[PDB]
């Protein structure tokens, strides 16, 4: 099967700040991950899609990247708004799994 | 005569006929003009 | 697309210095390097320019024969210099990327910039 | 790995890694959705996976959006009159797909290169890297900067928000020169034996055409491949498997 | 030294086996009884490097295998792609790097694709080609030890690889303790006589001399008495005058390009310009217009 | 100024010659031309 | 060689306002203009080049105009963070030079 | 164009594309069948990804 | 002969190859008919 580890599981970071979130994979999807931002008590959002590729109406500060197992989600400067857990969802084969989930939280 | 080749086939076997057509017409006109020509030739010869 | 100045502080006068110009981004060996001083309290002055390969070198009229501005290509680094310092030269300093705008229309203009940093020409300690 | 490659060059210094000798599969390589743009002049794209060459070209490089459309032959424009020519009669065809995926992170991508104006144009195939500088009529140069000696080489400004016209497309080019000569590459179709003395469709190294095929008594040179007529008509062939 | 190619030269154009055929090609080849540049192996002297061309004959005497190499480079001192190729006692050597060349390179008795494996006349046609290097070879024995000896051998050709560049010089490499001649292909057309087998026997250049023109028209080697017409004279002009009308007035095309009040598209401006001397290459030397589509004229040549 | 163009002078080029098999001398013959454009 | 010019060399503003700064030329460059503004203590950053046209991210109340020997940098509407010092600077010929300063403060 | 009729304000979903299908359709032929697609390796029939 | 100008070095000059073939073409097509039927006028005349 493919398995997803995240690291850090969570993380606190100020406003503006660079926080990157990586996603390793069991072996080479290379093209599938898929980055989805849930607020607490709220639906999940997409973001990413194909590990590097952005979803219309999501802020340009939201960046991915990653291909073979290695994957990254990057955000330039970190908002008021941008506090929520991360979830990196691989789309290779059946059954489709996701990360550990990343909350992102102030300081 | 104005074509990619000479070889009817390979015009025939590498593109495929919308555009075929149109290399093939003129090795047509050019060939079928050829052979007209030659039988103008054999029947001046012939009343000879 | 970083540019990295450093070198400045306290200097006696008469002194040298050497300052940095470090370039990380984009291809500098492609774009001319530039120096501008901005004495404190007034505005900026244009101070050296150099080629993309370091090949021609050019400084203004107030800095000639004292300045030696210099390229290094190999590693992308600017360097600057200043022989004879005195109290004139108490200056912070910009180091600022050519080029031109995206594209076409037709100048070349003064994009990102470096930070700056203060050279102040003083014989307090 | 031309597809698969990590570091596509810019489009002022192309790459041209020469493929050759080997079983090409081109039918699978494009029955993929990836690729955006496939306009093929020379072959019927669908053909491609039957013929034989005698050798191939792979050019690669990066461009915008709206140039992809020039690279083309009998084009116009600014990378078509400066960066890649294609001959009028060019044999082959492009591939494009963009590389946001890949390219323009999050700040302005500026090592792809763009080789605007220069003095003359640029005749088909020519990789130009000398990028000294430009002159503009009025002659004071060597102080290279500022006025009428303006930079041949622009940069683009790749950004993830570029519009959709402005976005990096990554190419690539294959250019089939096509000869009566040893065919070093074609598709993968495998083959049967020989049948003799009979009328059969035959298909030698990608020659085509039926006959009857009988032993010759005719001493070929060892490097000589295909016996001709006085008409100049195939009539003699050496057959590849057994010599 | 300067001596006769007689007819040396001939190398099968492609791979073809016509037999009994006068089959007329056109291709680099040595033109019949050219100048060949003759060089020594005696005694002080040297073998000095020799301009390329888009082809080069390489004709050479050998009594003591002598002569083992040649070089193909554009600078030959490692800025520049430099071919080589050497035989050494068993093994012939091909190499392409960016070599670091002597200045005197001589074999005593980024790098890129490789390859391994007077009694003799190891004739020699180098030619680079649409981005293809080939070379034909022939190991005819003779003795006439003076000069190259009368004869027709055809060159089979030994090897082709593909380097692709700019090879405009050439130079030898001779083993230090067996002169070799030069010549300059050209592109002449040659009709080739075919032989049963299909070994070239005869050939004749199409340019050499009255006679031979017409050797080609008739398409035989033997033409029997009479008038033959063979080709078209032309006086070739020789200045070109470039007159055109005195009359010295700019056209006032810079007001339009400089105007200020453009008028509307409905209501367009009609600006006539007559009786001048326009300038177009000028007026469009400038970056700034974006679109320059023009259908009836090519555009470069407006001026 | 009242001037004439006349086109330049050209005609085929005939050749001589007695059959190979006597002899290789060859005579040249310039169709309709003077014998100065040469 | 060639001195820009500016007037008035400072102001003051209110929030709103319409300001105005003119940088002429020595002779007639037309093209070369370059409006920069500097925070103090920190870097300039590029507004205007070719004294008409305007740099990516800068706000639309932001605008240039001129040509030949007279140029203007104008804001429609004066904001709380727009308060700095701008130079114009052209880029006809080495050495290019700078106008003299212009801060434009509060009021 | 018909924006005054369509794409009412959050995304018409409506209207389709079919996309790629195995083999280049012939003139005039409407075609519905919407089974799968197969690209190349066999694996199917668990239709998803 | 159904081509821009009758005079070939109008489009010669005017126009640079890639839209000259067409417009020679059509020229050449043209006067090797032409001439191909002066030749036929003679050879059937020469019998006579
Ligand atoms: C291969 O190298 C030669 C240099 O030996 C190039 O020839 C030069 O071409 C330029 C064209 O602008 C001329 O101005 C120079 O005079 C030439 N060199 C010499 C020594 O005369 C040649 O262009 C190179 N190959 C190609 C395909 O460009
Ligand atoms: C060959 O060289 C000789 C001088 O050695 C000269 O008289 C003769 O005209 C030359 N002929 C050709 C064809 O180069
Ligand atoms: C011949 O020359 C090659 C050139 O690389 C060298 O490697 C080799 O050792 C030499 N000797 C033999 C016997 O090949
Ligand atoms: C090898 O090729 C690269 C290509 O840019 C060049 O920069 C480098 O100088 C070459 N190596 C040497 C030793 O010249
Ligand atoms: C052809 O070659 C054979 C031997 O291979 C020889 O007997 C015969 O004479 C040759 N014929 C010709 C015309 O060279
Ligand atoms: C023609 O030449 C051959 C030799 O090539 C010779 O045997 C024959 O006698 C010649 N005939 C005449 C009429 O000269
Ligand atoms: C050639 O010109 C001369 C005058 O220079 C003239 O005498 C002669 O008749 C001319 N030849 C012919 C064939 O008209």
């Amino acid at each position: 099967d493919i398995q997803l580890t995240q690291s850090p599981s969570s993380l606190s970071a100020s406003v503006g700040d660079r926080v990157t979130i990586t996603c390793r994979a069991s072996q080479s999807i290379s093209s599938y991950l898929n980055w989805y931002q849930q607020k607490p008590g709220k639906a999940p959002k997409l973001l990413i899609y194909a590990a590097s590729s952005l979803q219309s109406g999501v802020p340009s500060r939201f960046s991915g990247s990653g291909s073979g197992t290695d994957f990254t989600l990057t955000i330039s400067s970190l908002q008021p708004e941008d506090f929520a857990t991360y979830y990196c969802q691989q789309s290779y084969s059946t059954p489709r799994t996701f990360g550990q989930g990343t909350k992102v939280e102030i300081k | 005569f104005g074509a990619i080749s000479s070889v009817l086939n390979d015009i025939l076997s590498r593109l495929d006929p919308p555009e075929a057509e149109v290399q093939i017409d003129r090795l047509i006109t050019g060939r079928l003009q050829s052979l007209q020509t030659y039988v103008t030739q054999q029947l001046i010869r012939a009343a000879e | 697309v970083q540019l990295v100045e450093s070198g400045g502080g306290v200097v006696q006068p008469g002194r040298s210095l050497r300052l940095s110009c470090a370039a990380s981004g984009f291809t500098f060996s492609i774009y001319g390097m530039h120096w501008v001083r901005q004495a404190p309290g007034k505005g900026l002055e244009w101070v050296a320019v150099i080629s993309y390969d370091g090949s021609n070198k050019y400084y203004a009229d107030s800095v000639k024969g004292r300045f030696t501005i210099s390229r290094d290509n190999s590693k992308n680094t600017l360097y600057l210099q200043m022989n004879s310092l005195r109290a004139e030269d108490t200056a912070v300093y910009y180091c600022a990327k050519e080029g031109r705008p995206s594209d076409i229309v037709v100048v070349v203009a003064f994009d990102y910039w470096g930070q700056g940093t203060l050279v102040t020409v003083s014989s307090a300690s | 790995e031309v597809f698969n490659a990590t570091r596509f060059a810019s489009v002022y210094a192309w790459n041209r890694k020469r493929i050759s000798n080997c079983v090409a599969d081109y039918s699978v390589l494009y029955n993929s959705a990836s690729f955006s743009t496939f306009k093929c002049y020379g072959v019927s794209p669908t053909k491609l996976n039957d013929l034989c060459f005698t050798n191939v070209y792979a050019d690669s490089f990066v461009i915008r959006g709206d140039e992809v459309r020039q690279i083309a032959p009998g084009q116009t424009g600014k990378i078509a009159d400066y960066n890649y020519k294609l001959p009028d009669d060019f044999t082959g065809c492009v591939i494009a797909w963009n590389s946001n995926n890949l390219d323009s992170k999050v700040g302005g991508n500026y090592n792809y290169l763009y080789r605007l104006f220069r003095k003359s144009n640029l005749k088909p195939f020519e990789r130009d890297i000398s990028t000294e500088i430009y002159q503009a009529g009025s002659t004071p140069c060597n102080g290279v900067e500022g006025f009428n000696c303006y930079f041949p080489l622009q940069s683009y400004g790749f950004q993830p928000t570029n519009g959709v016209g402005y976005q990096p497309y990554r190419v690539v080019v294959l250019s089939f020169e096509l000869l009566h000569a040893p065919a070093t590459v074609c598709g993968p179709k495998k083959s049967t034996n020989l049948v003799k003395n009979k009328c059969v469709n035959f298909n030698f190294n990608g020659l085509t055409g039926t006959g009857v095929l009988t032993e010759s008594n005719k001493k070929f040179l060892p490097f000589q491949q295909f016996g001709r007529d006085i008409a100049d008509t195939t009539d003699a062939v050496r057959d590849p498997q057994t010599l | 030294a300067y001596t006769n190619s007689f007819t040396r030269g001939v190398y099968y154009p492609d791979k073809v086996f016509r037999s009994s055929v006068l089959h007329s090609t056109q291709d680099l080849f040595l033109p019949f009884f050219s100048n060949v540049t003759w060089f020594h192996a005696i005694h002080r002297f040297d073998n000095p490097v020799l301009p390329f061309n888009d082809g080069v004959y390489f004709a050479s005497t050998e009594k003591s295998n002598i002569i083992r190499g040649w070089i193909f480079g554009t600078t030959l001192d490692s800025k520049t792609q430099s071919l080589l190729i050497v035989n050494n006692a068993t093994n012939v050597v091909i190499k392409v790097c960016e070599f670091q060349f002597c200045n005197d390179p001589f074999l005593g008795v980024n790098c890129t694709f490789e390859y391994v494996s007077f009694k003799n006349l190891r004739e020699f046609v180098f030619k680079n080609i649409d981005g293809y290097f080939k070379i034909y070879s022939k190991h005819t024995p003779i003795n006439l030890v003076r000069d190259l000896p009368q004869g027709f051998s055809a060159l089979e050709p030994l090897v082709d690889l593909p380097i692709g560049i700019n090879i405009t010089r050439f130079q030898t490499l001779l083993a230090l303790h067996a002169a070799y001649y030069v010549g300059y292909l050209q592109p002449r057309t040659f009709l080739l006589k075919y032989n049963e087998n299909g070994t070239i026997t005869d050939a004749v250049d199409c340019a050499l001399d009255p006679l031979s023109e017409t050797k080609c028209t008739l398409k035989s080697f033997t033409v029997e008495k009479g008038i033959y017409q063979t080709s078209n004279f032309r006086v070739q002009p020789t200045e070109s005058i470039v007159r055109f009308p005195n009359i010295t007035n700019l056209c006032p095309f810079g007001e339009v390009f400089n105007a200020t009040r453009f008028a509307s598209v409905y209501a367009w401006n009609r600006k006539r310009i007559s009786n001048c001397v326009a300038d177009y290459s000028v007026l469009y030397n400038s970056a700034s217009f974006s679109t320059f589509k023009c259908y009836g004229v090519s555009p470069t040549k407006l001026n | 100024e009242i001037l004439d163009i006349t086109p330049c002078s050209f005609g085929g080029v005939s050749v001589i010659t007695p059959g190979t098999n006597t002899s290789n001398q060859v005579a040249v013959l310039y169709q309709d031309v003077n014998c100065t454009e040469v």
